[PDB]
């Protein structure tokens, strides 16, 4: 002889909060906060990211003697530094415009190493020869594997002019260098002159060179320095090495398709083969998700950073069982 | 409640009832039992279920590199990336929080609302046929068989017939 | 509706009311016709051009060129100028799509309230005079004129004026 | 008898979207976003922009050839680029700092071109008749407008100081450049030293400039450079050139009142006498309504940009006819 | 008002009560006088003390020196930083502007329904042992000390020993 | 006998606006934004600002002869520059990354200035003598009291070199100057030498000055330049300063820790022992609320700036007496 109107209650203990009040215990709820990652760094959109091993980005470039590559990846959607990275530039000195390379070459499509002078028929009226201690391998004096040390060949340093034209349909990034010794006495004992300069030149790029000869503390044994520059040459360019001595010339050079809009993650979690669309250096997450609490500092499609430690919506009613 | 339905004049809810969020538990000679109403249980699912997808599905995603990196004498515009990081942070913080607590207490008004507009909805079909006691109960003046209170869910419920 | 009127025991609109939101329709010995209530449709109006009027006029900008040239070695300021640009449009669009989501279905309500206020003030004065069919229709259980029904719809009804 | 109560309704086909249903018909609706635009570039501030035609804001300063049939007002609000601009600097090298330049020219109020170093007096034992094939104007070999190529005068170049100090109140845009050879024969065969160099100093400036000679590739026929430098002299503050060679001689310069907060763009869309207090390159858009999705990139106070297609706001109730 | 009690059929509120928001005023051979309802009063409060701290707390700052210094060569990334700075200013200024007129309109209605629900709250366990005047007002049809009247207020009226 | 319900009403007359209506006037309301400040410059984490007096930045590090110095707190929080700041570099020339060296200067523990080269035995066989009427002190001609103009001895200035190991377990902020004469003739008579050079070099510094003649307008009465040169030294490193003339030695130095996040406040209101956890250039501020209109750019944890000159949050309900 009764009808009743009433609503659902049961046995979930999920609490929202409301403006009015505190954890409100409700029948069903969704959760709309990323709180959780894999612990690892995987692939992007597809691709791997870049590891350097025992290398940072200048130490690979540049084919420091303890980077063990025996190919760089055709592609990478980023690139992975960790804590055991500790080999750049072995020769002391300044690598230029560091932060611009390493942004841009932060994803690439195609990239390829090749010989852009070789060393035994580009360099006849000077000697290829030259090593040092501070650059070693397997207990020897070495040198950087991408460059080559000219120095004068029997008391003379004639002008030396190179050019490189550009046929590989993309861009080829050139690395080169410039030795600055510590006395003007050792300045003539390797390059013979005094004056010397190095220039070099493209459609896109000019600059010249001297020796800054200077006094300085010994890094890595040596007082001597050396500064280390780069430009990116475009498809069908050329690009010429003029020098009367100082040049760390160009051995092998990278051929490469840049993309954009990625950029370098440091972080010691293991690289793996699964794949996401946001990564992070705690490691990677979903990004069905409005909202992730793990980190700010992201490469991908990717929730947006809040600090919240809760953000839960109620979908049901009050639980009132 | 807003609506003072839900914690209101009706005290609890019923576990017995697991086929929807709102519905009638009827009481008669022939035996007693739950049922859920389908129309207005399917409806505050539908709208329920826009609503979160609203909140997801909004959100706009571009790949984006947040990472920058910076020398010993660019600190400027580094702290100048820093504040643009934090103040995404600040506002996106603040905005999730405050849409959360205020649509958390909506969706809860929301149910409110719609056991309210069930209640006055079967109400107004029985009339004086029924006495009001409350707690969302009707005690019937006459008789009432299980076509009879299917009647009433249905909405179809015939007046004209039971009025002794 | 969040109250129940419109879409609710008031079933539709009147395509034949022209000259406010909320109205009466009248038929009596007299006639028939539709006729406005004016103090709820003008209530309704007024409170509804604030809010499209504060959504609007809270809107203040500062004179600002976007635009930002960098060059080719400038790349990483480049990227933090596109994502502060990025990051004002992610913010911008997901805010403005809610607001008129949230807004619309507050605006909704407003009418959906103002209708049922505007029902049960009218049950209020007829009382057991007329017969509450639901529809949102009174069936008056006496003769009522045009002047016995401006009475109704100004809220001036005279209850101890009709025994009959 | 018998009273009723109701809502309007019509035969309106609005809809808007809430949060709980979408697609929802509704009686009236007002339009928040601003969804059209003039396909006009207007007038900021009462101001016109600055139309350089076929050239950009650097041929437009040095005085390229094919820039010499502008009318430039006294003022602007912002600048003008079109996808015609295409007579930059025609004498192929860097222009300094120009990005900056290009952002602090967005918008002056008052704005005179003048002569600094008068052509006919300031040069006696110099040639200033210098042109190239590379600046041609209607297939003659020309040169820039505002500069002047200085070279040796019957075999020498004798070391010229010219000083210019500002009475003008306001102001002095000075630009000036540094020719570079490819070789060194070129080197004499004009400016007759191989020591040369070019030295210019204000209150707020001081700068050396040494012709870097070296074999570079050839852009627009020509394996020399061009660099070009330039300062903003404060009034009542003096600019003193000093060179033995090399100097590309500042002619004309430029006297002004900068503003601030403007920018350039990049529009193909036609100039007009018009007013507004929003532009874009699309076009000019009304400024009442909070949001636009016409364009990202404006001048002006503006709507913020939105990717929404739609938004709609229920003003009316919800329409059952 | 959206749930048509305050500023509704109930036209003006009562300077002669201090100790709540909601209230009874009572009226009988004992004398008359003013009491506040304890139980909404306390929610009500307890509700707007955390809409209050919401709002306030959930707002998280960390040190930030907004001022950056650039010299005359420097123009573009100080208008960048500009552009960053007056972005967050027009973002915040629009978001907190609504966020008060929002809010502020919620909060009026939730005064408004905590006032019916208290209305009908009564209404329920007097049921037609009172007469409804309006105003918000019910006349006994019994007699009524402040005994009984504390049984009201209390939610422990009995209707079963009053039809006298 | 009769019982009613009703609400609460009041005398208060605070208003609020509403979505829907303006100017509500409510019996309780709360204020969200803080439109007060105390009109003074406060402590920040408990310690109080840097305060320059006359002086600026350059001219308190340089140690410019009317400043005061050694009166320089341990640490402070940020730095405070009043309009009153007008001495800077008195002898005129450029401060290279002048602004970079402020910011990380703007916050600092543990600092100290200490005689890096005592002007009595660090310089043997050169003259330390040398003042300048561009920098006066009591009306005399005088010098930067941080630093010592190197000058020739009786006809002869020989190669200087001078090194500095850094022991104090913290960073050491070296600055110096270059000098470069207006005519070669100046040069010759106080360097003695045409060909001259300052080359100054540490572990991760390295760079090289040449004496740059030429022309220039007179600044304070100088055709002459003075720039100003800077770096941090990390801990147990060296730093070495070589010249042949040219050179403005380092005299006194400044060890430090620096801090982070702060920055400079321009501002005249009077500084006192108050703290505060949000400073703005008008004054201290609570930053108990979310908002406040009183400045735009402030040094702290700060309520977000905002345009409204009223945010009003209603508590109590409509007042209807
Ligand atoms: C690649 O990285 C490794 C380590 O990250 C470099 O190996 C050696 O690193 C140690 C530092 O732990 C250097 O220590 C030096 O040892 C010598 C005595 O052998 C001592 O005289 C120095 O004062 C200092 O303590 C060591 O120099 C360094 N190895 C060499 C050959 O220099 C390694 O050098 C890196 N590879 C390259 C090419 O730099
Ligand atoms: C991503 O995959 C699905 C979809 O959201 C979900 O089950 C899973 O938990 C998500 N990943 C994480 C780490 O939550
Ligand atoms: C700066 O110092 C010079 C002398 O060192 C003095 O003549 C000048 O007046 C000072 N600046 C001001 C604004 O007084
Ligand atoms: C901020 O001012 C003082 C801080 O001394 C504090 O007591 C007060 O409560 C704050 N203002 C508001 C409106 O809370």
């Amino acid at each position: 002889d009764t009808i009743c109107i009433g609503y659902h209650a049961n046995n979930s203990t999920d609490t929202v909060d409301t403006v009015l009040e505190k954890n409100v215990t409700v029948t069903h709820s969704v959760n709309l906060l990323e709180d959780s990652h894999n612990g690892k760094l995987c692939k992007l959109k597809g691709i791997a990211p870049l590891q350097l091993g025992k290398c940072n980005i200048a130490g690979w470039l540049l084919g420091n003697p303890e980077c063990d590559l025996l190919l760089t990846a055709s592609s990478w959607s980023y690139i992975v530094e960790t804590s055991n990275s500790e080999n750049g530039t072995c020769y002391p000195g300044d690598f230029i415009d560091y932060e611009e390379l390493r942004e841009q070459l932060s994803s690439v499509s195609s990239f390829e190493k090749f010989e852009i002078f070789p060393k035994t028929s580009s360099w006849p009226n000077h000697e290829t020869t030259g090593v040092t201690a501070a650059c070693s391998y397997a207990g020897a004096s070495s040198f950087y594997r991408n460059l080559l040390w000219l120095t004068k060949k029997g008391s003379s340093y004639p002008k030396l002019s190179k050019s490189y034209v550009n046929n590989k349909g993309k861009e080829v990034l050139v690395l080169w260098g410039v030795h600055h010794p510590p006395t003007g006495t050792e300045q003539q004992s390797l390059y013979q002159n005094a004056d010397a300069y190095v220039s070099v030149g493209s459609s896109k790029y000019n600059r010249r060179f001297t020796p800054e000869i200077a006094a300085r503390p010994k890094v890595r044994g040596l007082a001597s320095r050396m500064n280390y520059y780069w430009t990116l040459l475009e498809p069908g360019d050329t690009i010429t090495f003029e020098a009367t001595g100082n040049l760390i010339a160009p051995w092998y050079a990278f051929a490469l398709n840049r993309g954009s809009g990625s950029g370098i993650i440091t972080s010691d979690a293991p690289v793996h083969d699964c794949n996401t669309k946001c990564q992070t250096p705690h490691g990677a997450i979903n990004s069905s998700l409005p909202f992730q609490n793990i980190h700010p500092v992201t490469i991908g499609e990717c929730p947006k950073y809040v600090r919240s430690t809760k953000l839960r919506m109620a979908t049901g009613l009050r639980n009132i069982p | 409640g807003l609506f003072g339905a839900i914690a209101g004049f009706i005290e609890g809810g019923w576990t017995g009832m697991i086929d929807g969020w709102y519905g009638y538990h009827h009481q008669n000679e022939q035996g007693s039992g739950y049922a859920a109403d389908q129309k207005s249980t399917q409806n505050a699912i539908d709208g329920i279920t826009n609503k979160v997808n609203s909140v997801i599905e909004k959100m706009n995603t571009q790949f984006t590199a947040v990472g920058k990196e910076f020398n010993n004498l660019e600190r400027r515009i580094e702290n100048l990336n820093k504040k643009v990081d934090d103040g995404f942070l600040d506002i996106w913080t603040y905005n999730a929080e405050l849409l959360v607590l205020l649509e958390n207490e909506r969706t809860l008004d929301f149910h409110d609302s719609n056991v309210r507009n069930l209640y006055e909805k079967v109400k107004s079909q029985l009339k004086n046929n029924a006495k009001e006691i409350g707690n969302g109960c009707f005690e019937f003046y006459h008789k009432c068989d299980d076509a009879c209170m299917e009647s009433v869910r249905n909405g179809t419920y015939d007046y004209p017939k039971y009025s002794e």
